[PDB]
């Protein structure tokens, strides 16, 4: 299958240890304090639209933001060997599976606390002579080195081949059609996160045709009158509840191949994602096949935080590595509008119309993360919302950029 | 009063006192008022 | 020709050939569905 | 073994239903606006793969 991770620890923004208590351990859902196969732990039930977030959680990537540092604190292996011990608490045996206090007659030596430790996987041989057991730890570390990896929104990565979808693709695919992009991140992390699968699996083109088939859907690209091949994503109106997606198949005028692969890493850099469980899904479920295929490429240097600097294998600067392209949901929502009413889909009026109900909804999300950054700090000592300042939250990067992306991956 | 019914509002919190309790003419300011820091209402429907 | 499946090396799982020659040993997709059955509580709205 | 005609006949029936899916978490508003608020209902329903 597959067997050679590297990751990189999550950042401390300049403080002491890693930005997580003791009570985090004990409070995770699902299986006690195992932090494996978590994340859509607390969505395995629903109730309702509404997002599920509480005190502690302020928001939808708050209960992942939280297992993230939480990890890279108890993650001596792969970049040292031992097991250590942060503030009490290992893991139980050579697995990795949950973890318990510092079992007594014989405990582990005493993590040292550092900031971005690289992980090179092989350095614990334990893993590959176990590799059908601790597999769901490969695609979670996958998933908070993306997340590492950028200090404004997961850095996920779209593809899409030359030719057009598989025989058996089209076939799988065709299971997935009454279900939001809320649970379509769900069913794909679950997926690649219990069972080593292969690289060239049925399940795996599927959902990574399915992950560049939702970007299309959400810059307009693939909207109801343009479809990869009888693929794409209905949306609903903003001031309804806009992070219903869904992937209705059609039999209207498909688009076409491009002339050239169109693999790009893309980011989330308005703060936004933060709160919206529709931006935090489509950077999960993309990360869902770089996990059981480790990175096609390496990511640019061009932007991203001052600690990705120059990576050991995740981000270069030559030309082995291929761009990023961070847009913001706001203009990238307006723009996706824009979309809609040249084919004819809404008419004129609509246009600013969607735009003044869907600004007024990117509000909320902002003032909802603005109230709770100062409510919980950073130095206090947890991190569930991520100090990302006032003074973002609509310097629009290469959104149009990204846009642009869109039209070309779907000529 | 004289007439069995008191105004305000009445208060749920698990006091386990040992001495003067008094439910009627309460001593001190009641512990969180509405709209208090961190106090939330029960929307209409009251649903959980 | 009647299991390019089957038999032939270059098969490419999903492939037909149907408008053509009805291949029989294919590669088909063995599904497991749940039929979930909503059951929930229900609110009133309440006087005011 | 599967006559592709049967197997691509299915693969249509399969299509068909996922089609007409319904996303079981939408239900509760689907009700919650039919009824004009008046009715505010919960429920929970475990998301599978």
């Amino acid at each position: 299958a597959q067997r050679q991770f590297f990751g990189l620890t999550y950042n401390f923004y300049g403080q002491p240890a890693p930005l997580f208590d003791l009570n985090d351990l004990q409070e995770l859902a699902g299986c006690y304090a195992r932090p494996w196969t978590s994340r859509f732990s607390h969505l395995a039930i629903s109730t309702g639209s509404l997002p599920v977030w509480s005190a502690r959680y302020p928001s939808v990537a708050s209960r992942n933001i939280v297992v993230n540092t939480l990890l890279g604190a108890h993650l001596n292996p792969f970049a040292g060997g031992q097991i250590t011990s942060h503030q009490g608490i290992t893991w139980r045996d050579p697995v990795l599976s949950s973890l318990a206090p510092v079992p007594a007659i014989q405990p582990p030596p005493v993590w040292a606390v550092a900031e971005n430790v690289l992980l090179d996987s092989n350095n614990y041989p334990t893993y590959v002579l176990n590799l059908s057991s601790m597999w769901p730890i490969n695609q979670d570390v996958h998933i908070m080195t993306m997340w590492a990896l950028s200090d404004q929104g997961p850095i996920y990565h779209l593809e899409v081949p030359v030719d057009p979808m598989p025989a058996a693709t089209t076939a799988a695919l065709m299971a997935y059609t009454g279900v939001p992009i809320a649970h379509l991140a769900q069913t794909a992390y679950r997926f690649a996160g219990q069972l080593p699968q292969s690289p060239d699996s049925t399940m795996v083109s599927t959902i990574r045709w399915l992950s560049a088939i939702w970007f299309g859907s959400l810059t307009g690209r693939l909207n109801r009158s343009r479809t990869c091949n009888g693929f794409y994503f209905e949306f609903a109106k903003p001031a309804l509840n806009p992070d219903q997606a869904v992937l209705k198949w059609n039999d209207g005028a498909r688009a076409a191949p491009p002339a050239a692969a169109q693999s790009s890493y893309i980011r989330c850099i308005s703060p936004h994602w933060q709160h919206q469980i529709v931006e935090v899904a489509g950077a999960l479920m993309s990360q869902s096949v770089t996990a059981v295929t480790g990175l096609p490429a390496l990511i640019d240097e061009a932007t991203l935080p001052a600690w990705s600097q120059g990576v050991a294998n995740l981000t270069g600067n030559g030309q082995g590595v291929v761009p990023c392209l961070d847009y913001n949901p706001v203009p990238m929502a307006a723009a996706r509008h824009l979309q809609w009413r040249q084919d004819g889909l809404i008419t004129a009026a609509q246009e600013a119309q969607l735009n003044n109900d869907y600004t007024a909804y990117a509000l909320t999300i902002e003032r909802h993360l603005t109230a709770m950054l100062v409510a919980n700090p950073i130095a206090a000592g947890r991190m569930p919302i991520q100090p990302f300042n006032a003074a973002d939250f609509g310097q629009a990067g290469q959104t149009a950029a990204a846009v642009a992306l869109a039209q070309a991956m779907f000529v | 009063n004289l007439f069995n019914v008191a105004r305000g509002n009445l208060y749920l919190v698990q006091t386990a006192t040992n001495g003067n309790w008094s439910p009627m003419a309460p001593v001190a300011a009641p512990p969180f008022v509405r709209g208090g820091p961190n106090v939330r209402v029960v929307g209409r429907f009251g649903t959980i | 020709l009647r299991w390019p499946g089957l038999v032939d090396p270059n098969y490419r799982v999903g492939t037909n050939d149907l408008p053509n020659r009805i291949t029989l040993y294919n590669s088909l997709y063995r599904y497991n569905f749940t039929y979930p059955t909503l059951d929930g509580i229900m609110y009133v709205r309440s006087a005011t | 073994l599967c006559d592709a005609l049967t197997l691509h006949i299915r693969e249509t029936y399969i299509m068909l239903l996922r089609s007409m899916h319904q996303d079981p978490t939408q239900i509760v508003q689907i009700v919650n606006e039919c009824a004009n608020n008046l009715l505010n209902s919960t429920i929970p329903i475990s998301l599978r793969p």
